[PDB]
């Protein structure tokens, strides 16, 4: 029974294999204690990680091992990896397989350490890494179509048109989840509500993943929101205090199809799916224009695939339909495509044994995945 | 000759391979060459003549790409694939999808491969099995083609009727359209005064497209243009012709389609129900297979729906037709795409044109307070 | 025509901007269209245009290739032609280049062309003056093809000298490559064996060539092959025969020339230095023309150095014809391309089948180790 | 005083008829402030051209008015041509005839609009428009011979002969400069350095003009690349930080001779100027396979003569000669030959001249400039 | 003469436009008296404000109006504003447009209570809310730098490139004087010593604003002063008393650079800087480092522009060059950039004048102002 971790920027999933559901889902996180501790009765540790640091999040400082796909800290995420194993799975790695995910578009530095740390910190018979956005597609069960994920610091947009994804057509974005978040907490500040510690950052977190949506159009919902306040809703917190959150439901999510407001450059989340379709080839496009399978969990906002089809159709022309593609579990579209990987019994062939790294280091990913 | 013919016998046991090369007799390299003292004791014995006489002694069913697509695709929806052959043959609108039969007929082999496999079951694997269980269905390639029309059908005939409604629309609101009249008046008169003595002196008429050239005109002063010029004129004493761009609502939509795509679309599902005459014709019907009257019907109801479509498209070629012949230009060198696009630009031109006209007018009358 | 052509004569005093729009003439859209009833009385007034108007208020003998081709010329550089005269005259290494003269002698016309130029200034063009400056030397068209001889003799002697020691070099290597022979003694012995009883039985050598031919010769199992069987027979108890590649080094250089284009190449090198010789006793030697030794001297050097390039090629003759002999083959059904990217072939054919060994054991170790 | 005006995609190069350099090399980018000003009294002038955009380049939106040759923009393009007219070269082109410069195979009404655009806003006196790749020849000394053009959005081989190009024989690749900066982002991102602002892009840009080179081969050079750190450059960005490329600094111009890199089917420059040849006729084949002339900003890799003349030797004849020609003015080799073109007294013929620009209206350039 | 007003967490600064004299400078402190009245001959006020609290500080409770440079009550407010115009400057608001400035990510309803308040109760015929970072870049006479204002409250840095404000790096810390003074009567505790009221806030101020500095290393200074008394400066109580503080002198500046001595979460002030310009683009970082600029009354600790520059230098590029500006009269920088600012000739037309504001309402400070 072979296991599938799939590592995320803010929140990491893992299970065995031939399931769907992700069992063991804890986000990613690494906090060690801030203050003194006075007690000497209480069995305090040296630091908690995962479901553990978000309860008791109040003296933690909730560092990050990953940021926007790239692994800023190595250290702490073999704390993540053997929480994952031996306290979530209770299961040993010695002997049983394990797969892995990893995003488009990285330094091979990164994929490289893991293939070591797995090897001999952990000794896994073996294991291999695919792309998170291959996972997607046939997630949906199809083989043919443009994956945009978007994550908390990663937007991929791959055009995929087999079991074998197109390099070339690759794209990404660096405005996804976590760069919102940190936007919604500037605009809460012409509200008179300030958040600034590690620890009211997930607070912001749960108002954008609760009480946050898409508008259909954002020039005529800033009027309504003016004229009358038929949009607010009201927020509690933990401590017992209740916020109101009126225009800044929408304008927050809408930063992925105007970045200008957060100052980049760079196009809408909307536009970069419409210019990864043109680097493909003509007679490919009939294909990838009708399977644009949405994931990640950033493209889980209330009118998201509303908004985003009609948008792709002012760009593109009449003569192609555009059908933007929601799962019922497109959060978890990534785990469970590398699910069904494991159970194919010709998938056992395409592993890198032990014997196969050690006669290459870790150098051996590069030329097999 | 020069005692270099020790002819070996060999007289092998099992015949072999003979290997061909152009013959070099012993009469013309024999007298001082190569290969006179050749050492073929060094290299003979009975080893070697054993052994290269031993050398020289004269997912299963499916392909590498289908096999894996196969396991993969049903590994996808995780659901036995002996109700998944009853849903097709009863044709359950619940299991059944559009994706989800679309991406079907792709895994599909070729109709032989379907065939000895029911001759030929636990020991093959889960994308064998599959197709044994699939192959067992007479016609498959017919029928899951067949079942592929109404989950599309439906879908089709929309869309077309938001395409075909806005361009008459639009034909019939351009041909009422007094200010339109009003306004490409304006331009020939003004045209033509400046054109006098020229290649284009008392021109009585131009073609289309020539509106939006207008701002492309320039003056003595750069700031001020022709395509100005007109709504600044109008604006000063010949009112309501700036209402003529609310006259015209459908426009975007008739210019965002052309008649071009929407008479390919409509000869593909002409084909498509022949598809299904054939099946009827072909595949007489019931209780076994909930197809009933799923298509044979639906055809009905088709035939009568594409009959309504098929007098919607041709109302362009008689609307159209007397358009072009209103404007003077066949619709064959301009189709319904590029002219409406010419002038929906046009009209955004001119929207923005009387814009800067008031913006100047407020830097005019900014000064004339100061 | 239709009554509609009251064509307005406008003559404005002032010329304005004419915009260019298609035309329409009075036949097309005349009969019966729009814009048949221009109410152009409406909007004509005397206001109006006077407001318009103040807003858009506004070679002799050469022929045509040569005379075009010399003017670029002479101003690709843009040096007066003088002082170039002087170099062509002086032979001054630094601005005479070869780009700036083999493109010069296409640009000189007819030797009878810049004939009356000299008899026949400022008057005429650019070509035509520095027509009479170069009609001026004497024997214009052979002094520089002249010129045009140490700007290659001395390429051409280092183009071909590495190509001229590198036959004779691989020749020698092959001469004394013992692994060659006993290579090619186990493809006579083991062949004759095969070819027992049939028209090649017992044959006492065979026609070059034919080691690249062995891969094509299959065994029982198609993945064995006569070839490959060599080289995994020669790894197993018939060792330093897998040397013989590396006995050979200039195999790439020489098998990529042949001595048919040395033969050429030396011809018309004793062709243009016999234009030299001729040059000089018709044309007698000074202070004028500082050419004087720089060009019949040169052939002192260069008949030494060509000297050289005669008994070396000979030596080609001399040691290919032996080793024509050597192999049994004439130097005239087969030439230096034909016999030796034939043996260059073989050998990285070689290296690439003992590399299949390797990689056909490693499997063999793999499954013996699993 | 004639004008030379070489409009490009990259950069625009401008000066005077009769010089040697152009006056003023500066980009063709058109900026605007995307951030608001909340500083009084400066922060105006909004529309940055040329190179004040290229030093404020971190709070502009930095848009090239030109993509692929033909022009995207046509409004900042005006800009362009102002800013170049009056703040680079400091003249009123009211009384100074001005030269153009167009790009193979342009469309005819890209070329036309230009035509308007002189003689109305600028109103010059006279004007001309000739092909970008002849006036590399023009430059280059030699009439006859074959252009391998490159740039920053358009690659053209045009072999032209006797001065006027050869229309069948021209071949497009739509590989220049611009996709060899966006395939450079791409491949750095595998070290660890992201780059996605357009005002990035031209760090990006100017890493690739310094310590990239052009590989005679690969099958060795990766893995020298690999086991030795010799190869690798430092280059320091304004933010001050220190990079290293290493690997990436030749992989990103040999896109240019395996397109496959990237994704696209044609092949590369070596393989188009040997089918541009063929096009040709078979007796002029001689004058330009060794007549080959490069051209363009793209083509100043050092190590791209010795590459592929290499390459297409084993494509050419064995009996053919090649001569990859690489002049030292390679970058502003199109705009001397216009200036040679407009110094020649015979200019004068084929002047556009105001005058007759009015009776024949734009389209005069259609069959007077040709 | 417009008016220009500048009110902080701590002390407002309101004078005249044009002259460089703050004028009146009172602190911003209101105080009820907590204690009977029993004398009846000499007339008691209502609760007093301005600087006259601070006098009889010893039987009133003061009561900050702003906290965090966000206004808490609103009450006393106005009564600030009444003891300035009337009172200090002996002016009539009726004829006088007033400056107010609000620090950046200030919450919507302050600035639109400034404009409601001054308007219905003052009716200035004009009004402005601007920000205190981007004023007091006029001051300096620079137009690039990021400039760190560390009032009494609130502590912000504005990253400025060329004019162009960049709000997307706007870093805004609630760490600021008012938190330090808390802080000082935290760590007197350990040696002994009480500080637990509202009239004696005032005095530990003087503690902190006359023997206190920011060391530039500080862990070798617990060492040194541990060791021996080096630095032991005394200060006397105003009753009469005398105290003297050690170490304790520089631990209160620390905690800036520091901030978990204070069990806040958020960095210093020397890398909250840094962060700010990385958030910029890579080409605005060059001018932003060497040009950090420095106001409020927070930086005017001896020793904060050295360590700053030590601590940016220890996270700058290694090439980058780091210069703290800092000019004599930061204390005042915000109030000497709104002199210059209203003194403009340019500015006399961004006035939100009375009428626009009736027509518009509290919501056009959200238009008229940055
Ligand atoms: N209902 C929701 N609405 C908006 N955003 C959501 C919602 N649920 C999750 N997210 C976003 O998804 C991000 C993490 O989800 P996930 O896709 O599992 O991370 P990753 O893709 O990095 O593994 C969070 O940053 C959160 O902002
Ligand atoms: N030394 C160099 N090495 C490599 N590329 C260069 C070099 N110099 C310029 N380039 C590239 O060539 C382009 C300039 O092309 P250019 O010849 O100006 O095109 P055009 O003639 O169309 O203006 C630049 O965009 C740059 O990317
Ligand atoms: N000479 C000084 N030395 C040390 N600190 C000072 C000095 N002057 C003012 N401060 C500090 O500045 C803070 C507020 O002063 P100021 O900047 O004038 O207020 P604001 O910025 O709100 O107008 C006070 O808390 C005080 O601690
Ligand atoms: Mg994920
Ligand atoms: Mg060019
Ligand atoms: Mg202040």
């Amino acid at each position: 029974a072979a296991l599938v971790v799939d590592n995320g920027s803010g929140m990491c999933k893992a299970g065995f294999a031939g399931d769907d559901a992700p069992r063991a889902v804890f986000p990613s996180i690494v906090g060690r204690p801030r203050h003194q501790g006075v007690m000497v009765g209480m069995g305090q540790k040296d630091s908690y990680v995962g479901d553990e640091a978000q309860s008791k999040r109040g003296i933690l400082t909730l560092k990050y091992p990953i940021e926007h796909g790239i692994v800023t800290n190595w250290d702490d995420m073999e704390k993540i990896w053997h929480h994952t194993f031996y306290n979530e799975l209770r299961v040993a790695p010695e002997e049983h397989p394990v797969l892995l995910t990893e995003a488009p578009l990285n330094p091979k530095a990164n994929r490289e350490k893991m293939t070591q740390i797995m090897f001999e910190t952990f000794n896994t018979p073996a294991m291999y890494v695919a792309i998170q956005a291959v996972l997607s597609l046939y997630a949906s069960g199809r083989t043919t179509g443009i994956v945009m994920d978007s994550g908390d610091g990663v937007t991929h947009t791959v055009p995929i048109y087999e079991g074998y994804a197109l390099p070339h057509a690759i794209l990404r974005l660096d405005l996804a989840g976590r760069d919102l978040t940190d936007y919604l907490m500037k605009i809460l500040t012409e509200r008179g509500y300030s958040f600034t510690t590690t620890a009211e950052r997930e607070i912001v977190r749960d108002i954008k993943e609760k009480l946050c949506y898409v508008a259909l159009d954002f020039e005529q919902e800033m009027a309504t929101a003016a004229s009358s306040s038929s949009l607010e809703k009201s927020y509690e917190l933990p401590d017992g205090q209740v916020i109101t959150i009126g225009n800044e439901r929408f304008r927050c999510p809408e930063a992925l199809f105007q970045p200008s407001f957060l100052g980049m450059e760079s196009a809408g989340i909307h536009e970069t799916t419409f210019n990864s379709i043109m680097k493909c080839d003509v007679d490919i496009r009939k294909d990838l224009y009708a399977n644009t399978v949405l994931s990640g969990g950033t493209t889980m906002y209330p009118g998201i695939a509303d908004r985003m089809q009609k948008e792709i159709t002012a760009l593109a022309p009449s003569t192609m339909k555009i059908k933007i593609i929601a799962p019922p579990e497109r959060k978890y579209s990534v785990w469970i495509g590398g699910s069904i990987l494991a159970s194919l019994s010709t998938f056992q062939q395409m592993w890198i044994s032990k014997q196969e790294y050690d006669e290459s280091g870790p150098s051996i990913v590069h030329r097999k995945c | 000759p020069f005692g270099l013919t020790p002819k070996k016998v060999y007289k092998p046991e099992v015949q072999l391979r003979r290997p061909n090369w152009s013959k070099f007799v012993a009469e013309d390299l024999s007298q001082d060459c190569f290969w006179t003292k050749v050492k073929e004791d060094r290299f003979e014995n009975n080893e070697l003549f054993a052994k290269l006489t031993l050398a020289f002694s004269a997912l299963k069913v499916l392909d590498s790409k289908t096999a894996q697509n196969l396991s993969i695709f049903l590994g996808s929806f995780r659901m036995p694939y002996q109700e998944i052959k009853n849903v097709i043959l009863e044709v359950n609108e619940a299991v059944l999808t559009e994706s989800m039969i679309q991406n079907l007929i792709k895994q599909m082999p070729e109709p032989e491969q379907l065939k000895m496999l029911s001759e030929l079951y636990d020991d093959l694997a889960e994308s064998e099995q599959f197709g044994v269980v699939m192959g067992t269905v007479p016609r498959l390639r017919p029928r899951l083609n067949a079942i592929l029309f109404k989950l599309q059908f439906s879908e089709q005939v929309e869309n077309i009727k938001p395409e075909i409604v806005s361009v008459t629309a639009a034909c019939e609101e351009l041909r009422k359209s007094e200010n339109f009249s009003s306004l490409l008046e304006l331009t020939l008169l003004v045209g033509n005064y400046m054109n006098a003595g020229s290649r284009n002196a008392g021109a009585f008429g131009f073609n289309i497209s020539f509106l939006c050239k207008l701002r492309d005109t320039k003056s003595a002063d750069q700031k001020m243009t022709l395509l100005h010029f007109l709504a600044e004129l109008c604006e000063n004493d010949h009112p309501e012709v700036l209402k003529f761009p609310d006259e015209l609502a459908h426009v975007e939509k008739a210019s965002r389609v052309s008649a071009e795509n929407l008479q390919k679309s409509l000869d593909q599902m002409k084909k498509q129900i022949a598809d299904v005459e054939r099946d009827v014709q072909n595949f007489p019907a019931d209780e076994k297979d909930k197809f009933v009257e799923k298509m044979t019907s639906f055809v009905k109801d088709a035939q009568e729906q594409y009959n309504k479509l098929r007098m919607m498209h041709s109302n362009m070629e008689t609307l159209y037709k007397e358009l072009g012949d209103y404007f003077v230009f066949d619709p064959k060198k301009l189709s319904v795409e590029e002219f409406f696009m010419d002038l929906h630009n046009f009209r955004n031109m001119f929207l923005q044109a009387v814009k800067e006209n008031q913006k100047r007018r407020e830097t005019e009358e900014k000064m004339r307070r100061a």
